[PDB]
Order: C-alpha cells, then structure tokens, then sequence
RNA sequence: ACACGCAGUUUUAUCCGGUAAAGCGAAUGAUUAGAGGUCUUGGGGCCGAAACGAUCUCAACCUAUUCUCAAACUUUAAAUGGGUAAGAAGCCCGGCUCGCUGGCGUGAGCCGGGCGUGGAAUGGAGUGCCUAGUGGGCCACUUUUGGUAAGCAGAACUGGCG
RNA sequence: AAACCUCCCGUGGAGCAGAAGGGCAAAAGCUCGCUUGAUCUUGAUUUUCAGUACGAAUACAGACCGUGAAAGCGGGGCCUCA
RNA sequence: GUCUACGGCCAUACCACCCUGAACGCGCCCGAUCUCGUCUGAUCUCGGAAGCUAAGCAGGGUCGGGCCUGGUUAGUACUUGGAUGGGAGACCGCCUGGGAAUACCGGGUGCUGUAGGCUU
C-alpha cells in the first residue's frame, strides 16, 4: 500500500504542517492521544514514567497509532483496565509528499501522502502514569512499544510526580503548604503575586 | 526568478516595532540637517512619500542638498563590481543624525583642550588612542579563605 | 445629602417601524411631528432581507429624540397609557428603560382612515449632571465608577418618582 | 457572562496613544502642519498664535515650536483686564479681542517696534492688513492655533485674531469665519462685526432681557448690576480698555515668596510599609478566622 | 637622514537586519485531555404530562490549567555579517556678497589670519588609451530546494580541477 | 437568529476596488461642502541596469489654479504592477 | 508642595476598584436675543456665574492585571573558524571565540521645557 518507512525517516526538509497552501491531506492514523483511566487525580497515580528519543528523526502516524495499542493492550493485561494512564506526547503535523510515476522528473512535486512527527534527541515520546508497585509493567509495556518504532529510544523513570513538573519528594510538601492545588489530572500552582482575595478564599 | 518589484522582500524592513505604530513623534520633523552631515537612512513604512529603496536601508551616507521637507544624500553603493557614490532624494521621516562623528568631535575638542593646556607646563601628554595594553602585573590577596574546589557534576538522564 | 446625584430623564426616544416604502413611513412620520412637536428623520435599511421585504439604503423606520420637559410630558402621557406597569426585564443594566405601545390614539391623536394606526416605543435615557463628558469634543472622559445609574437604583427612581408597581417576571 | 474582551493579552498588545491625545488636548494631525518649519531655513522660527477659550478665562499666546518644548515668547490672559478698565464680561466677543489685543502690543513693545506698524486704531471691522515699511524691520508674522474649537462664523477665536491683526500683526486671515459674514449671501457687513467688537449684542440683549422679565435680568446678568455697568456704558467702557491697552501693555509680574513647603498631598507609601501591611493582613485574618 | 595616499585585516565608537534559537499560560493558524460554567443555545437519550427540577452525554464557546507544532506565524532574539568615523579636503577668529529665507535673524558663497605625526600592523600610488580569448563547466567542507534515492536536477560562501 | 431605536464594552479582531504584504483611528475608513494639481513647461534623481532605453516613481523650480480661517495640502488613485 | 496653557520623550504615563482634595485654576452647571448648527442648545457656537466636588481632573492604596528594569533558566540552546575525531548512518563529542529566549523569582509605577497662578 503505502511506501515503506525507510523512505520518511530522516529529517530532509522544512515543517510542511496541514494549512491554506497545503491541502487535501489525508487524515492521521493516530486519533486517540491518551487513554486508560484519564479521569483520574494526582495523588493516585505518580510514576511519570517515560520513552525518550536519541535520533532526531521522523514517526509514522501509524508507527505512533501502532505503539500505543500494544502498550495500552499489555498495561490493561498486566495492571487492570483502569488502574493506569497511558499519553502520546507526539502529535503528527509534518506531511510527506508522494511523486507517482504512473512523465520523468518534471513537474515533480508530490501529493499529501500521509502524517509524520519530527522528533528531536531526549524528546519525550510516550509517557505512562500509574502506582507505585507496577514499575515492573511499566517497563516491560515501554519496552514491548519501542519494537514498534524506528531508531534508538530509551527508558526512564523520571523525578517527577506524575504527568506534573514538580518533583516527586518536594510534591507532598508543596500540597501540605497549599502552594500546589490538584485540578483533574494535573495540579495548580499558585504563586505570591495574587491579590490577596485569592489567598483569603485559600486557608479557610 | 524573482520578481523586480521595488518593494519586494520588505515585509520586515518596512514595519513599524511593537507597540510603536500610530502618529509619528514630531521630534523628527524639526530636525536640522546641514550640508555635509553625516547621516543614516532608515525607511519608514507609515509614511509613503519620500520613501528609500531597500538597498539604501541602513546605509550612511553625506547630505548635500536640503528642501522644504527632503534632503540629498550621496550614498556609497556597490554594484557587482565597484562602489557607486550616487546621490538619492529621502524625506525626513526616514532620516536621523548619525552619531559615529560625534565621538570624534568630542575627542578632537579635547585634543584641542589638551593642546593648548600643558603646553606652558612643557610636558607632552598622550593625544593617540592605543589598543588595550597587557593587564598591568598586580598582586592577588587571598586573605584567609582558600580557594574553593570545583569538581565535575557527575551525569545524569534529566529528560 | 448627594449634591449633583439627582437621576434625570436625559432623552425620550420615540421610533415607528413600518419599513414597507414610501407613504405609510411619510405618514408616520406624521403622526411623530403631530406628537412630538418636531419633523423627525428617516432610518435606511443596512442590508437587503428578502424575507423581511426590505432592500439596501430603503427607508423602513422614523424616529425622533425629544429632551426637556417636552420629554417629560410625552412620557407622562406613554406611560399613562400603560398604567404604569413595568417588569424587571425592561429595565436594562446600563440605567435606562422603554416600554412600547401598540396604538398612538390613546397618546391623544385622533385617528384617521388615511392615516390608520401606528404604534411606537418608547426609551427613556436617565443620567446625572456631568454626563456631557462622555460625549461632548475636546476633553472627552468616562464618567467615573460610582456616578453610573445602576438598574436597580433606576428600578427605585421609577417606584419613587412615577409611583412603580412593576411586577417580577 | 460574555468572553472578556480585555484580557492579559489585551493589554499586552494594548499601544497608547499620546499623552496629550488621551487627555484629549492637542490634535497632532493639526500641529505637525502648524508647527513644522520647511528644512532649507534651518533657524527660522514658526510663529504661532494659540488661542484657548477657557470656561472663565481666554488665553492668548504666541510661541514657536523646539525639540526640547515649545518656548512661549509671549503671553496674554482675560483676567488681566481689570486692570485696563474691564472688571467683568472676561469670556465674551470683546473681552477676546482687547486680549488679542494686549497680546500684540505686548509682543511689539519687547521687540520694540512699538511704535511702528500701529496697527487700525479706529476700529471699523473691515478686513485690515498691516504691510511691512522699506527700510524698517518687518512686521511680526504668525498663523492662528485654533485647537479643537470647531471654526465657524462668530467664534471667538477669530475675536482674538482681529484683536491681534489690529493691533499690528501680520497674521494672514481671510473675512469668511468674521461675524458679519452672510452664508446665503457672500458678502461682509462690516457692521455687525463691529457691533460685537464693542460688545453691543450683549448689551442688546441685556436691554431686551431687561424689558421682557425683571427676574431673568437679574439672574442672567448678576455681577452686572454689581460694578455699575449698564448697557449705555459697555462702548465707552471698551473703547477705555482699548486705549489703556495701547498706552501702556507690559506686565507686571508680582514677586512670589514665603511659601511654607507644606505637603498638601498625600507621600507615596514605602515597599517596606506595603509588605509589613499584607503580612498584617494575613496574620490579622488567621487570627478572625480561628474564632468561629 | 627628512613620506601623501590605498587596503576580501583588526581595534575603538555609532547605525542596519529578523536567520539559528525560543514562544504560542502573548497576537494568527493547527491541536490533546481533564476541573468550574442552565455563561450560550441544540441533538439523542434516562427519572419526568412538562419543568434551566436531579443525572450525565455529544455540539461550537467561556473561566483558570495541561500535551504537541508553523518556509509563506510571532512578543523576544543571537553567532556570522553589512554601512559610516578615527583630522589639513580639520578646527578657531575678522570682514564682505546675496533678485533666497527672515522682526531682529538665517543659510550659502567669497577673501585675510592662527593652529599639523590624529587607533594597531602591512603596502609606493594615481590616471589614459587600444586590446585577444571567454560567454557548454565540474568537484568538495558548510547552508540549502525537488525527488525514495542517485556518480540526479537546481542555488549561497570559500577552495580546487579545468 | 437576521427589519429599526437606546446604552455600555470594544488597538482597530472592520474598511481602504482587485491577489498578497506593509501602513492607517478626531485617518489613509464613513457622510457631507467646494473643485478638476488627472492643467502647461525646463531640468536633477530613484527601480531593472551596461548603470542604456520604456514603464513606474522621488525631491525641486517656473505659471495658472482648487480648497481651508490659516498653517498647509494637491501637478491622479496610501505604497509595492496594471 | 501644586495647578493652568502650549509641548518633548510616548503605559514607570495604561486599565479595574476604593479613599482624599486647603487656595487659585480646570470643569460640572444656568439659558438660547445676538453669531452658529442640529429631528432634539444632546454636540458645536454664543450669553453667564445660583450651587458642587457628584463626575472629569490631581494625589494616594490594591500580597491587582499590564508595562519598564534585573536574577534564574545558563555558559544551556545556538553559532565563526579546525581536525586523516567517533559513528554504517542518523547524529554526537572535543579545540578556538561569541553567546540567547519562556516558565519561575525580585525592584519601580512618569521625568521634563517655556509662560503664567495658588500656597501670599
Ligand atoms: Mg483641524
Ligand atoms: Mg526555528
Ligand atoms: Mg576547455
Ligand atoms: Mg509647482
């Protein structure tokens, strides 16, 4: 069907996102960008664990659609159905063109073929959520996604307290002292430069 | 091939700043220049008349003839093979004083100064401007305190 | 003890909206000048609506702005007509409040079988001294934060001065 | 609700305007042609005649234009007329023409051409033009700053220019905007304009608000009937004040001193202060709230 | 025994830009997901004769957040780079001319007089006539357009083969 | 939900004939009043450039004017082509 | 200390709310015979001084938003010049020099020219 993805992998030309000048591209493989219990708090589910990139190259649409049914069919197999939160931080804008020779070179300049995401070096690919005794399945879920994609991406378990930018030892403290206020699945933090009204509506 | 428009590739060029569009501030308007004056062209996009070609955007160049609203300036301008001082008729929106002669004025007023001061004393002093000398060997106190160690962080995966 | 906080009735607007062609706006307009004591202007349309039967720059509706005790008395007379019942709906946040009525013979205009039936609306525009800030050339100004009518207060004012019955709903 | 129009955005992109234009004070679009000077004089200075009808006063002065500010070389005001003979009436027709008036004998008396270009010392009304004399230095030439007042016929702003051009400034004019002008007609009167030169529509009216209802008079022309100024006084009355302004129009500027130095105003509060306040604040308000 | 002038250089001052980067919790456009909203209205529905009365849901929106982007987006914003200035053709005085401009004034042009190494390092420079051949190029580091790619086609700087 | 009237918020998110970019808020947009500087004539300069033409444009100057109280503005279209 | 008229730089000057204004001044405000223009003296224009800080206006306050200026981000991203450096490539490290921008955390919230007033 389509060309294989040897083709696209490098990072040959500039951004060529969908706009006014590029139309008629096909739809992405990829719709769903996270799934699993996403209607979940902070407090449950800290591991922030991550895929991370070392080539800066380019994922298929469907290489990305791929990857994330098998990690979230092994997540749901190991840990339970609702008992993790599975994002794709990758969101494919770049459009590959295609030049069908049923004319020669001339006049060549493709048609929308299909969806791609540039990924740079130590950029987060996908990311998981859940508790603490399923670093194990964690591991092995990533693991299992990354024969799914081109290149050489590693595994980490990073600081931080889930899908949150605050560090996971500090996050507690932060909370006890209001600095850090949950909302859905990340949390708020509210600095001193508020009127004090905002404070009042706090510690009370 | 592009296209020979006199505008072309000014979409950046000729734009007013940030939160600098509107009326134009009257302090350019009543603005002296007199012949021989060194000045630097800068188009203007909010006025239209008198309105530079992009090659001179950013040039210095001499005035040589005033008008009721414009001055001539000679402009040096390379073409391909050689430099071309030609002269061009800019209005006064696009034009403002240079100030690279200003700072030789003020240092050949004071060379002047310091001309006819010291020369009854009978001391030459240093009117040439020299390139930074060596550092001038002092001594450095460490008093008490020794230096602090700086050992290389040992890495680790932050992404 | 408000010095210069006294609501008045800045403008009365009346309007008549007939908005088919020519003579039934002509008369009115008629019935404006015999009401309001002035020859009134005529409003264009803004658009062509096919449904509507309207074109673009046609003369759909008159209008006329009374101010002074003029005002006053026409108001009196509207409002006389409507026994004076207001809702909480018709007065609005910005301070002022209309009310429409749907024959002028009752304003006390005989009628006519030329000149038939034409309804109108009535707006009353309340404010304060110092409001000619806001619209007047030079050193135009907002009138401040506290100086504004409020609905409410134009609610009071209306209970006070016209002796209001005005009905929730 | 509605979407808040202004949001952080908002004023992250918001770019004021002029000082002077959000006071609503001066129209640059008007100044840059008033004020601007052609390039090849390089010196000359462009004079200008602002003329500004205060609620109870008119202000009259010339002033040329650099980049530092606008220097005023000369300065006339309505309430300096007492002095001259004119106690009230200080923001009508008359009272802006002996201000334009004094404002051009003043100025002729520092540069000392007082006693060339005269100026027409017999008012008429008919339109007056003062030509420079071979062989004298020339006439003071300036243009009039009307501001925002909307120029039609009868505004003051033009009482004050006639006062001006008579009193021997060379300010180019033309009769269109002059009280006496007929717009159905095209043609000057030359005796209407007159009339309100020496005042003598405010006395008519006067007479006829006399005539008609005793209490209007008396609330209309209050501080009138104070001083002893009646209708059948106001010509001579200006014609004094006209011939005490050509006398004699230097000032007189009182010696200013023993000021207290007292802060009428209230002292901007210190960065300490504030923040001693909101830690107050929240001490004050952790310690309400563990009551209840 | 005795130097003017010029530079694919640098230094000291003074102007120009909108590319790399970064941002979209800032404008435009794309776009993921949760909390508070009958803001708004509408579709299926459930408890209801119905009810903005309870419960969610899908629509485009909002209120503070959150994931990812832009050669034809941008608040910011480089490195590299492009103009000028570093004095005798310059300054400081005195006096004349002006059908220009001006209240006096300007502004320009004419004559007389007094003051010389104007940052570093290297070069001798300036100027005028005739004038053959050439007008198919190619390769490489770096930046880069189309193409899956090409010992492919096409650009920029520099260096080579020719 | 869209007819007309009133108040408030409204950095221009509208409009400026067209394609796009720049620019513009008591304007360069809308409505009015007057006009035909879309007039006659020497030169100088800018864009492509060989620094040659054509077209387009920019500061001037000499007369006749228009307009406004005036300062001023205007010898076609706000500029980049027609 | 402060105001008025004309301004210069055009938010440290703007926006939202609250408090204070002694004197001059600035305005609200009172009317439409004359000048003038409107459907309406609402605006403009003209004729005035009975009341007022109600509003504009001026000053001050907001653990205010914005704006201006700093630290952090960070010697990070990027980048001139170099190698018979590594790697199959994608890319990366080193040598020689220059050197950013968000989030986050601090400080500030108009100076000033001419002329004329008040506090005498
Ligand atoms: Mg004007
Ligand atoms: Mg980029
Ligand atoms: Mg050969
Ligand atoms: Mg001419």
């Amino acid at each position: 069907g389509r060309r294989p993805a040897r083709c696209y992998r490098y990072c040959k030309n500039k951004p060529y996102p969908k706009s006014r000048f590029c139309r008629g591209v096909p739809d992405a493989k990829i719709r769903i960008f996270d799934l699993g219990r996403k209607k979940a708090k902070v407090d449950e589910f800290p591991l922030c664990g991550h895929m991370v990139s070392d080539e800066y190259e380019q994922l298929s649409s469907e290489a990305l659609e791929a990857a994330r049914i098998c990690a979230n069919k092994y997540m749901v197999k190991s840990c339970g159905k609702d008992g993790f939160h599975i994002r794709v931080r990758l969101h494919p804008f770049h459009v590959i063109r295609i030049n069908k020779m049923l004319t020669g070179m001339r006049g060549a300049f493709g048609k929308p073929q299909g969806t791609v995401a540039r990924v740079h070096i130590g950029q987060v690919i996908m990311s998981i959520r859940t508790k603490l005794q399923n670093k194990e399945h964690v591991v092995e879920a990533l693991r299992r996604a990354k024969f799914k994609f081109p290149g050489r991406q590693k595994i980490h378990i990073s600081k931080k307290w889930g899908f949150t930018k605050f560090n996971a030892d500090e996050f507690e403290d932060m909370v006890a002292e209001k600095r850090l206020i949950p909302d859905g699945c990340g949390v708020k933090y509210i600095p001193n430069r508020g009127p004090l009204d905002k404070w009042r509506a706090l510690h009370s | 091939t592009n296209t020979k428009g006199k505008r072309r590739g000014t979409r950046y060029m000729f734009s007013r700043p940030f939160r600098k569009h509107g009326v134009v501030p009257l302090a350019t308007y009543m603005r002296i220049y007199k012949k021989g004056d060194i000045v630097d062209i800068k188009g203007m996009g909010t006025v239209q008349k008198g309105m530079p070609h992009k090659c001179y955007h950013g040039k210095t160049g001499r005035v040589y003839n005033v008008t009721q609203h414009a001055v001539g300036i000679v402009v040096n301008k390379q073409v391909k093979g050689k430099i071309l001082a030609k002269r061009i008729n800019v209005r006064i929106e696009h034009i403002k004083h240079s100030k690279s002669r200003d700072s030789f004025l003020k240092r050949v007023k004071e060379n002047d100064q310091k001309k006819k001061e010291a020369k009854e004393k009978g001391t030459w002093v240093q009117l040439k401007r020299q390139p930074a000398p060596p550092r001038e060997a002092h001594f450095v106190r460490t008093n008490g305190k020794e230096p602090e160690l700086l050992e290389p962080i040992p890495y680790e995966f932050m992404a | 003890e408000n010095p210069m906080r006294e609501l008045r009735i800045r403008k009365l607007c009346l309007n008549i909206c007939v908005g088919e062609s020519g003579d039934r706006l002509t008369r009115a307009a008629k019935v404006l000048e015999q009401l309001t004591g002035q020859t009134p202007v005529f409003s264009k349309a803004r658009y062509t609506v096919r449904s509507f039967g309207i074109r673009r720059n046609e003369k759909i509706a008159v209008h006329c702005t009374v101010r002074g005790a003029k005002a006053e008395e026409i108001l009196e007379k509207g409002l006389k007509v409507r026994e004076y019942e207001l809702r909480k709906n018709n007065f609005s946040d910005t301070g002022n409040f209309g009310f429409g009525i749907q024959e002028h013979i009752d304003l006390g205009i005989k009628y006519d079988p030329s000149i038939g039936i034409y309804g109108l609306d009535f707006y009353v525009v309340l404010g304060r001294p110092g409001f000619s800030i806001a619209d007047k050339k030079r050193r135009t100004g907002c009138i401040g934060a506290k100086h504004r009518i409020s609905k409410e207060e134009a609610m009071r004012w209306f209970q006070q001065k016209y002796d209001g019955i005005i009905l929730p709903g | 609700f509605v979407k808040v129009v202004k949001n952080k955005a908002y004023f992250k992109r918001y770019q004021v305007k002029f000082r002077r234009r959000r006071e609503g004070k001066t129209d640059y679009y008007a100044r840059k042609r008033l004020v601007i000077q052609d390039k090849n004089k390089y010196n000359t200075p462009k004079y200008r005649m602002i003329v500004r009808v205060t609620n109870r006063d008119i202000i009259c002065q010339i002033a040329y234009a650099r980049i530092e500010g606008d220097m005023i070389v000369c300065a006339a005001y309505a309430h300096e007329l007492p002095k001259y003979g004119v106690k009230v009436g200080l923001t009508n027709y008359a009272a802006a023409y002996c201000t334009g008036l004094l404002l051009a004998r003043r100025l002729l008396n520092r540069f000392g051409m007082d006693k060339i270009y005269e100026g027409q010392v017999e008012v008429t009304g008919d339109e007056y033009n003062v030509e420079s004399i071979d062989g004298q230095p020339g006439a003071f030439t300036c243009y009039l700053d009307a501001g925002l007042a909307r120029t039609t016929t009868g505004n003051k702003v033009f009482g004050a220019l006639k006062g001006a051009v008579d009193g021997g400034l060379s300010i180019p004019h033309s009769t269109k905007r002059f009280p006496g002008y007929d717009s159905e007609s095209k043609e000057f009167n030359a005796e209407v304009h007159r009339k309100h030169i020496m005042g003598q529509n405010v006395a008519d009216y006067m007479r006829y608000l006399m005539e008609e209802d005793e209490d209007a008079y008396k609330k209309q022309f209050s501080q009138y009937i104070k001083n002893n100024v009646t209708p059948d006084m106001m010509e001579e009355m200006y014609k004094k004040a006209h011939a005490a302004i050509r006398e004699n129009p230097v000032y007189e500027k009182k010696p200013k001193r023993e000021v207290k130095k007292k802060r009428w105003n209230r002292p901007k509060m210190s960065l300490a202060q504030k923040k001693d306040r909101v830690a107050q604040k929240k001490a004050s308000f952790l310690r309400a709230q563990e009551r209840a």
